[PDB]
DNA sequence: CAAGACCAATTACACTCTGTGAGTATTAGATGAGCTAGTTTTT
RNA sequence: AGAAGCUGAGGAGUCCAGUUUGACUGGAUAAGGUGUUCGCCAUCUCUAGCCUCAGUAAAAACUAG
């Protein structure tokens, strides 16, 4: 029972300390020369333990004298064990006498008294220190204590990838090594006897086979692991995934009567392996973990308090990950290798423990891929998940692919709790200003919603002295408090605000809560894509779907648009003929030269027409894009919805026309104006392949969409360079 | 890393040594009136005007090229990442625990010994013609001739910014073969500036034998480095190094536990208690926290005055917030390493918490 | 993705024309693959030009070979495609669901403790439009699933 | 270690698809500089020289590079590439061939290394192993520069020293016979305690038609624990019956040589004493 | 006083002689303002 | 045999010791108790154990729950 293992200047660690092991340690990374290191140095200190000539371990740099590998061990039950009175054994006075013997003899007869309280933890350190001259010495001069920690807390290193079935020798070890019987009171000539009696032509037949075979194969006699091996061969009735699965169950079934603790290290449990393989491995696991465990109400025979070997895994599949996370629960960690910016491994623990049960039961495997991360932005909202993951997009910006878009609300991230792995997985949560501030027009004043008065209150600096710099805090807060004013007039009822802006707030707000890896947005996602700068491409986007979605219904289209020409007016009642030509249809198909033309002719004027409607009922020029956004469920502002209006009763003429135009000019529209309808995915594609059309090089077409598209690309060259400046450590 | 002269032309001197290095003109030391002297008991600190060349030069130097030089891991001092409680940390698992000083050990470092330690990592070119290289034109800016210590030579100032950097340097040699000595007997050694901290687990007298002094004096004897008999410790299963208290009960891997004694929280006890007492804060901070208004106040050109009540408030909370980051230092330390009491875990949160509730008083009554 | 890439950089179609494209087959390439980040990728990264090959067993014991539907006509299907979409390829038995409350129920541990052959079988949030994409009838022997509704 | 190197031959366990110390000597053993030469040359060379039209073989090899990402070969590892694409070609004859060019490059340089083969007869005729004696002999001899024999192809460069391991009195017998004086024996045997010994067993003889007629039966004697010396033949007939030695199972472990006095003092076994014990049975 | 122990990092043969390691022998809105500054270690 | 010492200059009241009938010199308020490697140490409890003026350079860790 390890708890605490420290390496300093050696292979790729400086200083580096591993605490509060758990039964289900896992461990996953970008940086496997971490992992293949730690692994190095723990078979190192554990061949030294029982004295084996090996190459000692390299330095980490020639500057120093000194590489130190140091162990805690936490002997409290063994402590426990020897102590009673009622053990009187060779082996435990064995061990009571070399390692709780030097702590008890130079003390008086008052501290020994408060360590039988039941409530302290008793530790035993032990420091290996590799000199320079490749001279390797002990804290402890004592061979006997080294030797008696190895028996009492041994190492155990399964290899996957690498595995031969035919040889069994960690079984045999194990059951070797964990027995509780004597085989040396076994008479060997009575063996023989009983065997020449099963299989006897004559009285005395088969002692003088034995008797000739031993003559003429006289070797080494055999050593008690051999002995007890061959006994269990001829006793049991029977000699990748499964080979390892069996061998788990043996060392756990054994460990349930031995105050040996043993420590086992498996690497890529998951090499050749299905994921439903991987997770009936760790269901497996699981099941003979809470076998063996009885607690209060659960008792009977089969069940033991012994403390379960803690188990090591270097795995890169997240199934293996989820299902350690869903079942084990408070009895697993993940630790996070990564490196530094000189080049040195790290080691911080994820968080997996969660204390929402409805989250852990829905864990996932986006949830144990957020953990094999290197980059998370955090997102409210189906529409962000789309415009992020955006193929089209990420292929002009070889450095956002490497982060990974995840859907959460505050309840997913309180859970998550990114916070706790910021070094290790850098992130990101986009927001909208309508989490922070609202908005009434009945009551003409701004409200803070909680989350704001929080974020505010974790930014109150108190409890601090004078420093240069970190005196604006203060003037920001106090700021932040006192635009709380029901100052603010909104002119176009109630849509716009006469001087206030908020992209200066916003860009405030940002700047403010840069350090608390929080971005919050001007206004929804429907805004960063419907601006007045992707009008034109906007509209292009609508004449492809007159030109694309939309065609003829007859099967003849010759006679029906000469008959919709003879009896629909082409001026006056165009609107009409052009509803009921055009339907919703996949197939594209090819119509006559004449026919061609004519409906060539009919789409461009049935654009012309709506174009000259939309600049004519509105005037501004922008007040177009604010009916565009509340078409596709986004937010003026005022930080107002489409619904929210209707219910509020304010802008009646706006909503008027925009029924107007759903309901008569852009019906074919309609089923694309809701969210999850896919439109975003489409415009970005529309738009990425015009842009590509018109500019020849990359970076005119980035350069185009950081003009059209200015928060959006805002957003990704900032998690770019973030990536960038972290691309050294967050990467093998 | 290694600087060629194109570095120093645009990174270390790009604009003070500019006019110099195109003008043919080689780099001139530091006058006498360029510095000040002032004194504080029996020590001298030099200290270089803010608005001079050589102090950003001095600035450059520790910022770009004294920064990627190696140094040894037991120097726990003037190091990125360095703290006194991690010059303290690996005495933790030692039974017996000795301590020496270097005497003056910023004036016995001779600059011979700081040009070669440096000669590596600057090209061995001429900078200025062919009159001075780069080696000596960098480390004009580092020494100064003292003065007070006649002409014997550049010696490195004590008050000096590249000072620290320099001293950890050249001082590389010498905790090598220090460290490499205690290693081949099983003792932890840890510097921090000039105090060596030694520790046994084993329960040997090797700490408190004379051997140990005399290998040690022998060693820094290569570079000139002597050590002071007056504040030479050795003790057994505790040590007390300014108020930090170190205890191992002893044995065969017990681990040790670092704490703080009263004396060195007396004073924020004594702070504490004079606030309780509604004392006025005229006379905690002039006797308690030794902060105090000159005769020359307001700068002589005011005449509102009343600057004294809102300076006894403000320096009265800085002081307050700053032993609250000591306090909250030592104990983000403690779950870092895990070598701390909790006995004395606890009173420092009852302090700390002490101290919020009198800083939220003082706050509340301005 | 590099795969994907260096693809693409020797396609000359349509307008694509120009010095280093060529029009050349590719040749076939199959992989033995058990992660779902590769399936994932080559699916979201290529779409017509790929397949997935399911081989399973009979029931007196012999190999089959079927495909598994990869080509979906919805684009933002394809951008969405996560990791969850990409382990029902790797299934036995999928029950698909309408509604995060049957989500919770279906995962619950406690529920599948007592049911260990249903939890063998994965439970998927789909709506009919994400059902048209998957397709499931186009695979129902290699993999069997369930459809349920109010 | 760059001067007098350590070479290792094991032609038991040995390998003929690879040429480890063959391309080790090569690149080690060299008096050029392959550094003037440069990349581009050679392949501007090899375009012009291909086929096809200028520069399609240097895009070609530009365009592999490109998409490689290999770091550049090393000096040895470039100028074993130069050796191979310069000549035209690829258990004992695998050791003839690494002893040949091992002399052949040491004839030209001050370094003189120390070669060890451990058995170098397994798995070959006792025909073979002469054969191999007799080669290395005639390669020792062609590059002797003495006196008359002077010339191109004789150097007076002093030969590497080479270690034998070998259990076949065949190997011995040719290197006592050919080299003679440029030869040595090395017994080892073990101590009382248990402790290795190291002496000199006498394998120079004055007597040139002992040397002539020297043959198995003579190097037999070498591997032998006991020699018992004879006058005549009645004494090999006597202590070499078969059955008289089934019932004697120690006298069978040492061998009987019929000599006169001129063949011991030839072989002289009072040098090898506490070797080889001997007795001599004399009338 | 005087002292052993003084960091680490920084593929190669030119030569006349083509074989030898010398022998020689070639050879050439610009004008009342008006302001402080943490704990601790080294020191 | 050389180190060390030491932020400096002081002042008011009182005690001890020495000389001395009358003044000077030296030491002193982190207080008290307990144990000690006797250390310039540790721990516990209070009412928290004097004042004035000058001087205060440099580098690191720390402004958490």
């Amino acid at each position: 029972t390890i708890e605490s293992i420290r390496v300093k200047n050696l292979l790729s660690f400086d200083d580096v300390i591993l605490r509060d092991f758990r039964d289900i340690n896992c461990i996953i990374g970008r940086n496997n020369v971490g992992k293949s290191n730690l692994l190095k140095v723990i078979r190192y200190f554990y061949a030294k333990l029982e004295n084996k000539k090996v190459i000692p371990l390299d330095f980490h740099t020639n500057y120093n004298a000194v590489g130190e590998i140091t162990f805690t061990f936490d002997t409290t039950r063994i402590k426990k064990i020897v102590t009673s009175r009622k053990n009187n054994g060779r082996f435990h006075k064995h061990i009571y006498n070399t390692l709780f013997k030097s702590s008890s003899v130079k003390l008086n007869f008052e501290e020994l008294i408060a360590r039988k309280n039941s409530t302290n933890k008793s530790f035993f350190s032990l420091t290996l220190t590799i000199c320079k001259d490749d001279s390797v010495m002990w804290s402890v001069d004592d061979p006997k204590v080294r030797s008696l920690l190895a028996t009492l807390y041994p190492f155990l290193y399964i290899e996957t990838r690498h595995i031969d079935l035919y040889d069994w020798n960690p079984i045999w070890k194990l059951i070797s090594n964990l027995n509780s019987f004597n085989f040396d009171d076994v008479d060997h000539d009575e063996l023989v006897n009983f065997l020449d009696e099963k299989i006897s032509s004559r009285k005395g037949d088969y002692k003088k086979y034995i008797d000739r075979v031993v003559s003429v194969i006289d070797t080494k006699p055999y050593t008690y692991k051999e002995k007890v091996i061959n006994y269990i061969k001829v006793a049991i009735k029977g000699d990748s995934n499964k080979f390892l699965e069996t061998l788990l169950h043996l060392l756990i079934t054994l460990t349930r009567t031995e105050f040996i603790s043993p420590i086992v290290y498996i690497d890529e449990p998951e090499v050749g392996l299905h994921p439903k393989l991987a997770e009936s491995f760790v269901s497996n696991l699981n099941k003979i973990y809470s076998k063996f465990k009885k607690t209060s109400e659960l008792s009977g025979p089969g069940r033991y308090k012994t403390p379960y070997p803690n188990i090591f895994y270097s795995t890169h599949s997240p199934s293996i990950l989820k299902q350690t996370i869903k079942l084990f629960g408070k009895d697993q960690q993940v630790l996070h290798f990564s490196k530094k910016k000189d080049g040195s491994t790290r080691v911080n623990k994820i968080n997996s423990t969660y204390s929402d049960e409805r989250f852990l039961n829905i864990f996932s495997d986006n949830e144990a891929r957020l953990f094999f991360s290197e980059y998370i932005v955090f997102v409210e909202g189906a529409t962000e998940l789309e415009l992020f993951r955006n193929l089209s997009l990420l292929n002009l910006y070889p450095a956002f692919s490497l982060a990974d878009i995840y859907d959460a609300n505050e309840v997913i991230l309180a859970n998550i709790n990114p916070g706790y792995s910021k070094a290790s997985i850098p992130f990101v949560i986009i927001k909208d200003i309508d989490t922070l501030i609202d908005y009434s027009i009945k009551t003409e004043k701004f409200s803070l919603r909680p989350l704001f008065e929080k974020m505010i209150k974790e930014l109150t600096k108190e409890f601090d002295y004078y420093d240069t710099g970190f005196g604006r805090v203060r003037k920001e807060i106090d700021l932040f408090s006192d635009i709380q004013s029901s100052t603010k007039k909104h002119m176009d009822s109630g849509l716009f605000f006469k001087r206030f802006s908020l992209h200066n707030l916003s860009s405030r707000i940002n700047k403010v809560s840069r350090k608390l890896n929080r971005y919050f947005m001007t206004t929804t996602i429907e805004g960063a894509l419907i601006n007045e700068q992707s009008l034109p491409y906007f509209f292009n986007w609508i004449g492809d779907v007159i030109l694309t979605q939309m065609t003829i219904n007859n099967p003849n289209p010759d006679k029906f648009i000469e008959a919709m020409r003879r009896r629909y007016n082409i001026k006056s009642q165009v609107v009409p003929l052009f509803k009921s030509v055009f339907c919703i249809g996949l197939n594209h198909p090819v119509y006559s030269s004449a026919v061609d033309k004519q409906a060539l002719r009919i789409k461009l004027s049935f654009l012309n027409y709506l174009k000259r409607k939309v600049y004519s009922d509105f005037n501004n020029e922008k007040e177009i894009v604010l009916a565009l956004r509340l078409a596709f469920g986004g937010k003026t502002e005022t930080q107002y919805t489409l619904d929210k209006l209707r219910k509020d009763g304010e802008a009646e003429l706006f909503r008027e026309k925009i029924k107007n135009y759903k309901n008569n000019e852009l019906f074919f529209l309609e089923p694309q104006m809701t969210k999850t309808s896919g439109w975003v995915t489409t415009f970005l594609n529309y738009t990425i392949e015009k842009i590509t059309s018109e500019e020849s090089d990359d970076d005119r077409i980035r350069q185009k969409l950081s003009f059209i598209f200015p928060e959006i690309i805002s957003i990704i060259e900032q998690a770019s360079s973030s990536i960038e400046a972290e691309e050294s450590s967050l990467t093998g | 890393i290694l600087v060629d002269k194109v570095f120093y032309e645009k990174i270390l001197s790009v604009e003070s040594f500019k006019e110099n290095i195109i003008t043919q003109s080689a780099i001139p030391k530091i006058s006498n009136k360029e510095v000040r002297l002032i004194s504080s008991g029996s020590k001298i600190f030099y200290a270089i005007n803010n608005t001079s060349p050589h102090s950003h030069v001095q600035l450059r130097l520790n910022r770009f090229f004294l920064s990627h030089i190696p140094l040894n891991s037991a120097a726990k001092a003037f190091v990125r990442g360095g703290s006194y409680l991690k010059y303290l940390e690996p005495h933790i698992y030692g039974s017996s625990y000795c301590r020496l000083d270097i005497s003056s050990f910023f004036n016995n470092i001779s600059f011979d010994d700081v040009k070669q330690s440096l000669s590596p990592y600057i090209k061995d070119e001429y900078l200025i013609g062919t009159e001075q290289k780069l080696i000596d034109a960098i480390l004009n800016s580092v020494g100064y001739e003292s003065p007070i210590r006649k002409d014997k030579g550049m010696i490195i100032p004590m008050g000096f910014r590249t000072s620290p950097a320099i001293s950890n340097i050249v001082f590389r040699k010498m905790d090598l073969l220090i460290q490499d000595f205690c290693a081949k007997k099983g003792v932890i050694y840890s510097r921090y500036a000039d105090d060596m901290l030694f520790s046994n687990p084993r329960e040997s007298k090797l700490l408190m034998s004379d051997y140990f002094i005399d290998e040690i004096s022998s060693l820094l004897s290569i570079m000139g480095f002597n050590i002071n008999q007056s504040k030479y410790i050795s003790r057994e299963k505790e040590i007390s190094i300014n108020g930090y208290v170190i205890e191992n009960k002893g044995g065969n891997g017990s681990i040790g536990t670092i704490r703080l004694s009263k004396s060195k929280l007396n004073t924020v006890l004594k702070v504490t208690h004079a606030l309780a007492q509604n004392i006025p804060y005229k006379n905690i901070c002039n006797k308690y926290i030794k902060v105090r208004l000159k005769e020359k106040n307001i700068k002589y050109e005011s005449k509102k005055d009343e600057f004294e009540k809102k300076y006894y408030r403000d320096q009265l909370i800085n002081y307050l917030g700053g032993y609250r980051s000591y306090l909250i230092s030592l104990v983000k330390f403690h779950s870092e390493y895990k070598c701390v009491n909790s006995d004395f875990i606890i009173q420092i949160n009852g302090i700390l918490n002490d101290i919020q509730n009198h800083i939220q008083k003082i706050k509340k009554n301005r």
